[PDB]
């Protein structure tokens, strides 16, 4: 056990819009139905803003 | 309910019209006088304790006469509609305090320097559908509003049921959850209130508000999660209070300006205006002049109320007569 990032790419970990978000930094987009959950990690990687967690199916 | 006078202002009561003065039994009961000439006019007023008669017109001097169809005067009570911003979010997003500030103007003193304001608080959960949302929204601002060591009874609360669209529903700081049952409340209702009047001491007003939203952090910003709309009212004040305050007011001009203030010492003044009707108003101006060096004018207002029956039919009744007695063509209703 021990920590995942420097908290320097840690604290460039952010809560906005997908269109302001370039490199750097990761994104969170949380969840409104449901309270403390979340909807997706998201990084971009050539302009695009492509998801870390990878897809689950049945 | 202290008014300006264009140097003075009079009131006179139509609760019936007559032909002759011969025939002014009851205490409301008019008249027009005028010459077979038209050079002056005047009214045969039956008072309380006897005729009287207005002042006297010189038809030569009149400025202008026109009457008003008991309308202009109401006040449409100030309704809004609150509703979720769609373009925020059309639902209410779960870990938010959807609080809400309902900003008073014209409290208890006169000026908007003057101001109040009253807060509803809704923190949102997960499944937190809108009509549940306006519904708590409504049932907060209701207990918060009228507390029963509330003084003033600010606005009243409402809802919309997106079924009726059209009846909406009370919510007063008794009603419960389990009263409102529907599930699809379309939007948070508010509007204004009659304060209390007192003839002659407390005049017929309103407070105005305007509902202002909160923050809250959507995606990843502060953003407002309403919209507070000014929707065409449904109710009026019927008018009835402001005539009742103008007699009170323009009966000092022909008799006791005191009213009531050295109080075993008074003198006993009657109404004959029934706040809870509604009047439909007629008002001649006029003025006198003098002779060689006096040609200064003194302009003078004779006021009259009738009773609208919703067709102007007695105050048409009084300018036909008028009209027929004095040569003028005061417009009808």
């Amino acid at each position: 056990m021990k920590r995942v990032l420097n908290l320097g790419n840690l604290s460039r970990i952010v809560e906005g819009d997908p269109n302001e978000i370039t490199d750097d930094e990761i994104l969170v987009i949380k969840d409104k139905i449901i309270e403390g959950k979340i909807i997706d990690i998201q990084k971009r990687v050539d302009g695009k803003l492509v998801s870390l967690i990878t897809e689950k199916y049945t | 309910m202290v008014i300006s006078i264009n140097q003075v202002r009079q009131l006179y009561v139509a609760k019936a019209l007559k032909a002759n003065t011969a025939a002014l039994t009851t205490a409301g009961d008019i008249v027009p006088k005028a010459d077979t000439a038209k050079t002056t006019l005047y009214f045969q007023s039956m008072s309380p304790a006897g005729i009287v008669a207005s002042d006297k017109i010189n038809l030569k001097h009149v400025l202008y006469a026109k009457a008003t169809p008991s309308e202009a005067l109401a006040h449409k009570l100030v309704r809004y509609s609150v509703t979720l911003d769609a373009d925020v979010s059309a639902t209410p997003v779960a870990g938010q305090n959807y609080i809400l500030r309902l900003a008073f103007r014209q409290y208890i003193g006169l000026s908007e320097e003057d101001q109040y304001f009253k807060y509803g608080e809704v923190i949102a959960r997960s499944g937190m559908t809108a009509s549940d949302f306006y519904k708590k929204m409504a049932i907060s601002l209701a207990k918060n509003l009228e507390n029963k060591t509330e003084s003033t009874p600010l606005v009243n609360i409402y809802l919309i049921s997106a079924a009726a669209a059209s009846t909406d529903v009370p919510v007063t700081s008794a009603t419960k959850e389990s009263d409102l049952t529907a599930t699809d409340y379309n939007q948070i209702i508010i509007e204004e209130t009659e304060q209390p009047w007192v003839l002659g001491m407390m005049p017929q007003a309103f407070i105005p508000f305007t509902p202002q939203f909160l923050t809250i952090t959507v995606d990843g910003e502060d953003r407002l999660w309403g919209v507070a709309t000014v929707v065409t009212p449904t109710k009026t004040v019927p008018d009835g209070h402001l005539i009742a305050d103008l007699e009170y007011f323009c009966m000092g001009a022909r008799g006791d300006i005191y009213r009531g203030m050295g109080y075993p010492n008074i003198i006993k003044t009657t109404y004959l205006v029934d706040p809870g009707a509604v009047y439909d108003v007629l008002d001649i101006h006029y003025f006198y002049t003098g002779s060689n060096e006096s040609v200064q004018k003194s302009e003078k207002t004779i006021t009259l109320v009738a009773v609208d029956d919703g067709s102007h039919t007695a105050m048409n009744a009084l300018i036909g007569a008028i009209n027929t007695a004095s040569g003028l063509t005061i417009a009808t209703l």
